[PDB]
């Protein structure tokens, strides 16, 4: 059949919103050492947290042959980015501009849009004082600058208030790491199945650090 | 053609003869070689004039157009890398004959100590560029006697006011000895640019001050 | 395709994202123009220097404004280079949007969501009166002589103006008209900015902070 | 939809356009050719110059017909620098558009909403009776020997022209008899240029301000 | 403007139904590394190959499309291997490639590709790490399977009878039979062979005629 | 060749010779150099003649190209930035001998102070340009003898009239020390164009004006 | 070769010599070296025969070509520019020896005054152009001696039966001293040709006239 | 110049010159030559000196892209063929005098016995790449002279100190043989710069440290 280009709108729309509501969820939240990124994924090998650049990490839900395809361009964008000019130049608003308008350009020129949802995060230089910054970009294009927290995936709705409520600024990693794990297991465990890292602020120059294992089990 | 940039307490300043020749002719008695290019950071460009103006003016659009683009300065790293990369374009024609040579100064609003936050970079043909430590440069055919000039006098820059004395004095000495520098003329009353860069941004040195400083080293070697 | 349903699907969809946005406000004041949008991100922008006298404002859907603008501070940078940068004019600007816009209305699957606004004051030293311009989705380009309203409701806000505006109102009594009309919100959620015709080159100049809470 | 169906799509999509726009005329008098528009901004324009003798007025949609005022221009500098000056004609220019605006009603997603008009008086010193010439939305392109009139409703100024028209007006006799089958209005809501057969080369000469007022 | 949320069922069905209608396969983990078991009578034509050192693969759907893919898959791992090192080719990898090209191809291509497929990679010799499996679906959906995989045909029988039947490390022979067993839910219609965790290089291994006969 | 231009209080002259050569042969006698390139500026060409035609003809019609298409004329600035590319652009072929250079002269309508509003421009072959400050420049073979000649005489030009007769003087001086650059020939009556700029925009001096002030140079030096 | 052009009261002759050579070989002694290119244009050209011959040809398509899709010819300023572009883009290929070099001779009907309407215009290898204002012009290895010719008989012309009379005497001297430029064939009956053009258009010039021509100037110089 | 690497007991180190020329002439004093390229590797150039450092520059970013991408960094052999690669696409720019050569230096976490996981390794004009097993190399116009001077003093290394030590004396010769390497400015305290990498990874050697081991070399040979 042959629909207009609001019903088209609306059928893209839909299509990808199914696939991210199908999907495991993923929450990041600022706390007192940097950003915590913590999401549901059985998995060993295929992750959905990643380091883009020094300071800025990168999150994401949905289909993943797609948010990784995002992930790879991304790390091209800064790496280039980073040479092009200076290291330093290279920010988390940057990155998520272009994955903005990566992701508007898909939903609206490819047969299919993507079924994802992504969250970049940057935090302090070393010894620099600066709130951590979160950023969510949807399906569409759209993009929403968040100050302590971003669910993404599944059911958010539960996730979200439960965060909404257990939410604390600066709390330490491991109060921070609870509160997180606690509201995404509202959604619907151990370290077998979670992915867990951080960006921290106390690293000299790169940020990303992911916590796995007996380390992991430790923080619970 | 003489440019030299020194580092004072505070700050930096670049400063630039007034000369154009072709072989043996004075072709030029007012050439500005010194360029404000954003408001922290200065260019003097020696070699081949098409280029060198080209350099600067293409540069300054660049900077600016980063600002404009991303809602912020490029950092002083990202500006040196920028200019790094134009000069390395144009390594071809360079070796036809078309070579040109910028010297970067500025002043680095993110640096830790802002007494040191001066900057001074020199370049070659290929791209390569270096951070000067040693407290001044300088490019173009009066380059070697405005150094040696400079390495006797630095000891005696404490402040703006002396940087831009010692600066004047080199562009003097490397016009006394480089028949292709110009030196302060006098009688046109053509004196050499100056552009001083501090916390408070990128200046152009008026006229007069220069004007001053150079009749007093004429006056001093008479 | 019928070229009648087309043409009409296409703009509705448009004009409806647009209206579900948040609201911009440009206006002459005594000092060059103001920009003052609705805005409580503190990262993402809607207002934007382009040249040296010439400002940028847009409502709609972000990553397709922030698109334009780009693009149009790509066409400044590149004729003021390929000629001077005092050729470089508002008008072209806007001309350059309509086209713009124009084509994606005409060509691409979806169309823009947004409506833009294009500012130019006087050279410094000059005197000449501040120009406005705003451009549609369609492409189409008019000539504002005073103020300019875009995104949202615009009905309130356009009325609100009409009997506050005063023709070479300072710029704390342009500030409160606009931040008024805008009602029709503090520092913590209004986006403020000025070409101001006073600056010797870039007039362009952002209010924040500190600074804007003294003028509201 | 079918192709023929096509055609009645689109030629009334563009007629819609141009029946909803302000009006021009444009009307040969004894120093060569006038042009007056109804235009209230003061930077976007309906009526331009095009090369030495030729004249250029538009009605419709401004992004569509800049465009094609920009691409005659583009058209006849070009054909005066391959062969000479003297070689471009208002003919070719007519020529051109009708071949351009027939290609975009066939091939372009959507019409344009626009109709034109290029004129063009003697060369300096010589005698030869001005050429007007009329191309439609779709290609259709004709000569008319004394005045054209294009955009909104058309036929009270085209019959108030065919009733007061005068060969060999006088310029104020012209203007006038012009306002007046346009109104069927002064210099803040009007466009008025002449293609001035006296000129020595540049013929397209603007009448604005006070000038213009003394004419009204 | 085509059905978008149409399509992909459509597409989706036609690839669910030649899957659905075709052969079956299994992988499994085992004590000596991971086992592949697939119905085929066919002599010459494969189900099961190996991609790189440590790598296998193994399709059910239609042979010219993942025949297409075994090609692609050992030409992107010899490539990558060569431009780094060998030892940098990784199961991961292949699959991660192999969800981006069906993803591809579902939404590029007239037709989806008919296919499901298993990348399985074991350890480096004298190494230790549990096998990996990955399944990637036509639609390019991949998923980690930690002890078993069943494609082509019925799977729901064949997956239960294993979801009893599996043993962590269980031995060869214990595991061929499980496997032959689960898929029944002949030497001439059973293609085997095995990733050898054992083998210094190469891993990939071939159990056929006699040899594999004995196993039974 | 030789091509003068000369800045005066309210404007601008640009003056050039008629000659053209083949080697040592004289091959053209009424040659015309100095072009009106828009209603404020004219250009002088020194070279190869093929490309200063071009030049010329080229950067008018870009000049008046612009002003239709945007309706108001590229700023002073930017008219010597389109020569300059324009120069630049012939590089390749100048390297082959096929090299011409501009000179620029025109009136800034907007500049500040209109009694040194006029400008005068020089071009290298890379497309380098340098706004002249000392008040007079020259191109060609014969630009260093004209150039000498208008260090002396430069003080006595208070107007466009002086500037006019000073510019013609200074390419007699150039005619007198080389070949390449022609006199005015009083036998067939042919002598140097040259094109004057104020506020009321750039015109061709007509050629009996230039001939009396020829004729009175040649006069006195005679005694 | 020789191509010699010039001016009369009304109109324009141009006039080309026979020969075709290969080194020191005299190998043609009839070729056609003038071509009428339009109603109102004649071409000569000297150098590669090759290049030469191509150039009248694509030139006078060209011109037409222009004609029948535009419905009026070229002005003449138009012709000039074609013929220019068209010696330009030869340009590299001449450097590599292929070199060709046009003289154009016309009429043009729009001038103002017909008494002076002829032209003449030549053409440098790189398509620079000058319109001949001496009254005559001539190209090839033997022009240098015709123009000297001309110059001593150009007195004598004043319509244009003096004026082929004073191009085939051109020709003459240039032959007399140019030995690539072939002289009047008395033995094989070979004479130059002519085109004459004036109000009524381009009309070769019938070669019983030319050979009346040639016979008095080598009886008159025989005593 | 002068790069030298040596294997020591549990690692290895580099240890670079200072200076920079153009011709005869001393135009740098405190270039640094030895960067730190990952966290087990150090790459140390010689050669024209803007493609030396865009090397150092786009080999480390390489290198960060791929562990970022695939999740984990590439095997040390992945990271020679790497290296190799991008001096090969230089030749055409080095057979026209822009020559550069890369030592690298680094200790391979998987390999089998960790006393001798350090590894160093030479590349030539082509890309040709040799995993040294004489324990030692050197590059630059000196490493002649450090080589020779490292194959008497070789037996000496029993640890990273005493390698070190090493290091910096085998550049001691270097300086003292080439005028175009750079030894130990007593004047204006600037020494060789060197890196360090064992199972903890790659440091930077302290300047401190390489001053007291120049001084005493300096004192030792007086
Ligand atoms: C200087 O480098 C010099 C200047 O003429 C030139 C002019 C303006 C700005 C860039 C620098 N360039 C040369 O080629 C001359 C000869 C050695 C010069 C005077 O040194
Ligand atoms: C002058 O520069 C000169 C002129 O012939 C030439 C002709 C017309 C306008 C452009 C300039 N160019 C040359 O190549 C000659 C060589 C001696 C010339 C006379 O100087
Ligand atoms: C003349 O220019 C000449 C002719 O051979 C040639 C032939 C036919 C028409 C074009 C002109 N060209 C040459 O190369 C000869 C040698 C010097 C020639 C006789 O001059
Ligand atoms: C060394 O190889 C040397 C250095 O100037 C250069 C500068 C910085 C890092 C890379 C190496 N390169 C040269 O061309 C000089 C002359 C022989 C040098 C001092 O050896």
């Amino acid at each position: 059949y042959f629909i207009s280009p609001e019903q088209a709108m609306r059928e893209r729309s839909e299509l990808a919103r199914k696939g991210i509501a199908r999907a495991k969820s993923v929450v990041a939240l600022a706390y007192a050492g940097g950003v915590l990124f913590v999401a549901e994924n059985p998995s060993r090998s295929l992750q959905k947290i990643s380091e883009l650049y020094d300071r800025v990490g990168f999150a994401a839900a949905g289909k993943f042959n797609e948010f990784d395809n995002l992930r790879r361009g991304g790390i091209q964008f800064a790496d280039t980015r980073g040479y092009a000019y200076d290291r330093r130049d290279v920010t988390g608003r940057q990155l998520a501009n272009v994955y903005a308008q990566t992701l508007g350009t898909i939903f609206t020129e490819q047969a299919k849009p993507y079924e994802v949802e992504l969250c970049v995060a940057e935090v302090a230089h070393y010894g620099e004082t600066k709130r951590p910054e979160l950023y969510r970009i949807t399906y569409d294009g759209s993009i929403a600058d968040e100050p302590h927290f971003v669910v993404m995936g599944g059911t958010t709705e539960p996730i979200a208030n439960a965060l909404k409520e257990s939410y604390a600024e600066n709390a330490s990693l491991t109060d921070a790491l609870r509160i997180a794990v606690a509201a995404l297991r509202a959604g619907s465990l151990g370290v077998a199945s979670l992915e867990v890292a951080v960006l921290d602020a106390n690293r000299p120059r790169r940020a990303f650090r992911r916590i796995t294992g007996s380390a992991l089990q430790a923080l619970l | 053609t003489t440019i030299v940039a020194l580092k004072y307490p505070g700050g930096v300043v670049m400063a630039g003869d007034r000369r154009s020749t072709q072989g043996n002719m004075i072709s030029g008695r007012d050439v500005r070689k010194v360029y404000i290019t954003d408001d922290y950071t200065a260019t003097g460009i020696a070699g081949t004039a098409a280029v060198a103006v080209e350099f600067a003016r293409l540069y300054a659009v660049e900077l600016e157009h980063y600002e404009k683009l991303e809602g912020v300065p490029l950092t002083f790293a990202g500006k040196i890398n920028r200019l790094a990369i134009m000069v390395r374009g144009n390594l071809a024609a360079a070796m036809q004959g078309l070579l040109a040579l910028p010297l970067l100064a500025g002043y680095d609003i993110h640096a830790s100590d802002p007494q040191s936050a001066g900057r001074i970079v020199s370049f070659d043909a290929a791209g390569g560029w270096n951070i000067e430590e040693e407290g001044y440069q300088a490019v173009g055919s009066g380059s070697l006697f405005a150094k040696s000039s400079m390495k006797k006098l630095y000891s005696q820059v404490t402040d703006g006011d002396s940087g831009l004395r010692v600066a004047v004095e080199a562009l003097y000495d490397a016009a006394d000895d480089d028949s292709a520098t110009g030196g302060p003329d006098l009688v046109r009353g053509i004196f050499p640019t100056a552009v001083i860069i501090d916390a408070d941004g990128a200046v152009d040195v008026p006229e007069s001050r220069i004007a001053e400083l150079a009749r007093a080293i004429i006056e001093s070697r008479s």
